[PDB]
């Protein structure tokens, strides 16, 4: 069984704003095995509403998925993404910045 | 111009959670149309694209039936590549597979695609000529031996030019209205900066399809553009896409670089700066 | 050499027993079949394997099960014998699932289940010999033969002509005639002819056999009754020159 | 779901005639539609097979068409032979390809010319352990069951002496009772007729 | 329109 690293990337699809609904998601790419456990965090709460993809995989037999759920971003702008992969010694964590 | 058909089959054994799942999912272009699912209470094929939905009762059927077979068949599969790789069964692998035809810009047939892999390894494929294979491995090997015999490939033919061909074509022109869309892209400047005698600068895109799309910071044609950070497309969700680059300027050089936008919907070639 | 062996070719059971039907090919085709016929039914889809380790039901499954361990065999097993079984069963085999390539069958299994093994009863063949009116008339020897009181139908006739099979001049029944009409059991009987030059038959010298190849039980299989067990026997019968 | 149907079930064709024999079937994606022949005893003869895609196909005296718009196939036999007498069967493959959905046949009767008509009725030795045979009848002549009343009669049949060019239609008519020698047994119907007697 | 060809390893 090859091991690749999944690839993070939570970026909004509609431009940050302050008090009004957005979408967040969290695109994972390059990751094989398939099996892999996706979660977004508020305040490091886990948001118990999140629809994900269906799951289909590229030309380099990597799986990609995305998840996404509705989230009001506001200046305190603390928002995250916690995933656990085979390859993941230790579950990662990547914070939502509007922009940087 | 180019219009592909491909059909997406994953299988993976998942010792003491279930029997295998096989996933087949069909995408005509880059945009998805079917989808199959053995873990689905009633397991069918469901439409993902809104001009297959005007099919009747026996294309879905059909297809369902092949599905449904191509689960049972892929299962021992995976335990035969148990036997030749010599590994333990209540072992989790994964079987994957690609295939499909690509179509010319006369409407004729270009290429043909049956490409194979275990674990994320190519294990086999079938050449450009549609009646040889490729195998990786030694196992593989043994496996190219069985379909040389049965006349595998020979049957893969029949498909590769003439229902794929047949039914892209179809495909086309019943959703041309999206399939041929081309929807063009947008450009946002930014520039985020350490401003230790350094800053970084984004040149981004949004909302185009086909995923196409090259964006280069060429810095005013200076010897130098590989300094960037580029970053895959990402899914809007939107069903429109998105993509941004990035470079770290030293202060002193605001507008000496020059972004490089590309996209086929773009007929003229963009070059936008802040 | 090539083609799909079906063994055996005809088999007698009685209800409860147990029995494998034997397919097999060497022209390495991946899809296997098995096929019923009954009259007024047609043939009918029993089970199918896609390839080895792989097997689904058919149209008509109940009573039967198949194994496709190898890619070689693919056997059918009746678990427990009914009447209803009784029917002519083909195994068909093909590349895979293609359009490109066709099936081929084999020779068929006529199989008969009965309820008493008792009722099984060997042919009693007999030869007559021509009319001397015929003679002047035709030109010609017909030759008559007849087997009587044989069950099951699983026979066949030929006419060997000396040391040879003759195929030149005969004709054996199509399909046999129930000596009783309405009832299961009764005893089948068949009638075959051989028509030769009256030269042949006036002279004396030349052997000509009606013989009948009989399938029926085996020394392994039990009969507590005090006639002979009805076990797979040729009667054959002989005529010679007469004028 | 899937259903063939090979309308007619019978045919009856002199020799020499050109014949078709037809199938109907629903059209699909693709598929292959397949023509055999059932001997008695030797189980499917594969003919010919016809492709979705194709629209007509020759082997020899038979010739195959598809018209998928109408859902239905002809085989074509010219030159009709004796011998080409069996059960034809048609077969279209399933939508996944796991099986041959098979018509429940049509079955060939192809007639032999019967050069020089003599009927007559002749008897042999069956005492030992009453046996007649009726024979060079004519190509119309048929039969009867004889009442199934403990007397035995069986159907028509035609042997070849190519040695004479020489074609008889055969019959066989017998009883362990001697009471009667040599009765036609045929349907009453032994007024329309000017056969050989059977008495010895 | 998938292949209905089965590919046994």
């Amino acid at each position: 069984m090859i091991q690749r690293t999944p690839k993070i990337q939570v970026y909004s699809r509609h431009p940050a704003e302050n008090g009004k609904s957005n979408f967040l998601n969290c695109y994972v790419s390059g990751f094989h095995p398939s099996d892999i456990e996706v979660d977004l965090l508020k305040n490091g709460e886990r948001i118990e509403k999140v629809e994900h993809s269906d799951l289909s995989f590229s030309k380099d037999w990597s799986f990609y998925l995305l998840y996404y759920t509705e989230f009001t971003p506001t200046e305190k702008d603390e928002y995250a993404c916690r995933v656990n992969h085979v390859t993941l010694s230790q579950p990662k964590i990547v914070k939502w910045d509007r922009d940087m | 111009g180019s219009h592909s058909m491909r059909y997406f089959y994953t299988a993976m054994s998942r010792p003491g959670r279930g029997e295998p799942r096989f996933i087949a999912v069909g995408y005509v272009d880059d945009t998805q149309f079917v989808r199959f699912d053995s873990d689905a209470a009633s397991p069918r094929t469901e439409p993902r694209a809104p001009w297959i939905e005007q099919e009747g009762p026996e294309y879905w059927d059909r297809n369902t039936q092949i599905f449904k077979t191509n689960t049972q068949t892929y299962r021992e599969n995976l335990r035969i590549a148990l036997r030749y790789y010599n590994q333990s069964e209540a072992g989790s692998h994964i079987i994957q597979r690609m295939y499909g035809c690509d179509l010319g810009p006369d409407g004729r047939l270009l290429r043909g695609h049956d490409q194979s892999a275990y674990d994320g390894k190519d294990y086999i494929a079938l050449n450009e000529d549609l009646s040889s294979w490729t195998a990786a491995d030694t196992a593989a090997q043994i496996t190219q031996r069985k379909w040389e015999a049965a006349r595998v490939a020979e049957q893969l033919r029949a498909y590769l030019e003439g229902l794929c061909v047949e039914w892209l074509r179809r495909y086309l022109e019943n959703g041309k209205e999206t399939l041929q869309r081309a929807d063009p892209p947008k450009t946002h400047v930014t520039h985020h900066p350490v401003s230790d005698h350094e800053a970084t600068l984004r040149c981004w895109a949004l909302g185009f399809y086909p995923a196409e799309i090259t964006l280069t910071w060429q810095r005013d044609g200076e010897d130098q553009t590989q300094d960037t950070e580029l970053v895959e497309t990402r899914p809007a969700g939107d069903r429109t896409f998105q993509k941004w680059a990035a470079v770290v300027v030293p202060s002193g050089e605001e507008q000496r670089y020059t972004c490089h936008v590309q996209h086929e919907g773009l007929p003229k070639p963009l070059t936008l700066r802040w | 050499n090539a083609g799909v062996t079906q063994t055996p070719k005809f088999q007698v059971l009685k209800t409860g027993q147990s029995m494998t039907l034997q397919c097999a090919q060497d022209m390495n085709h991946e899809y296997m079949s098995w096929y019923r016929q009954d009259p007024g039914m047609g043939l009918r889809l029993i089970h199918y394997s896609v390839g080895a380790g792989i097997t689904d039901q058919g149209e008509v499954p109940n009573g039967y099960n198949v194994s496709r361990s190898t890619t070689e065999d693919f056997p059918l097993r009746l678990l427990s014998a009914a009447p209803s079984q009784t029917s002519v069963y083909f195994c068909a085999s093909s590349y895979g699932t293609g359009i490109n390539y066709g099936y081929t069958f084999g020779s068929g299994t006529r199989l008969t289940v009965v309820e008493d093994l008792n009722k099984v009863f060997p042919p009693e063949v007999a030869v007559f010999e021509p009319s001397e009116a015929e003679i002047s008339h035709t030109q010609k020897a017909t030759l008559v033969c007849l087997a009587t009181g044989f069950f099951p139908d699983h026979v066949e006739l030929s006419w060997w002509v000396n040391g040879k099979e003759v195929h030149s001049g005969v004709c054996t029944d199509p399909q046999p005639l129930k000596e009783q009409p309405a009832l299961n059991d009764s005893r089948y009987a068949l009638s075959s002819r051989l028509r030769v030059s009256a030269t042949f038959w006036q002279n004396p010298r030349n052997h000509f056999r009606c013989q009948v190849q009989f399938y029926g039980l085996s020394e392994n299989d039990e009969w507590t009754q005090d006639r002979a067990k009805p076990v797979t026997q040729i009667v054959s019968a002989e005529a010679w020159g007469r004028a | 779901k899937q259903e063939v149907t090979q309308i007619p079930a019978a045919l009856s064709v002199p020799e020499g005639e050109n014949l078709v024999l037809n199938c109907s079937f629903t059209d699909s994606a693709i598929y292959n539609l397949q023509w055999f022949r059932q001997d008695p005893g030797k189980g499917l003869t594969s003919l010919l097979l016809i492709q979705s895609s194709q629209r007509e196909q020759t082997s020899g005296r038979l010739n195959a068409s598809l018209d998928k718009s109408s859902g239905r196939s002809t085989l074509y036999i010219a030159a009709s032979q004796p011998g080409d007498s069996a059960t034809y069967l048609c077969a279209q493959l399933n939508q996944a390809g796991t099986a041959l959905i098979f018509g429940k046949g049509t079955t060939l009767s192809v007639s032999s010319n019967i050069q020089n008509p003599d009927p007559a009725v002749y008897q042999l030795r069956d005492s030992k352990s009453s046996v007649c045979l009726f024979t060079d009848f004519d190509s119309q002549t048929n039969v009867s069951q004889s009442k199934d009343s403990d007397v035995y009669i069986t159907d028509k049949c035609v042997l070849d002496m190519r040695s004479m060019d020489f074609k008889s239609n055969s019959a066989v008519a017998w009883s362990n009772k001697s009471d009667f020698a040599c009765a036609n047994a045929f349907n009453n119907s032994i007024i329309p007729e000017d056969t050989f007697f059977p008495s010895p | 329109q998938a292949s209905q060809e089965v590919k046994n390893w």
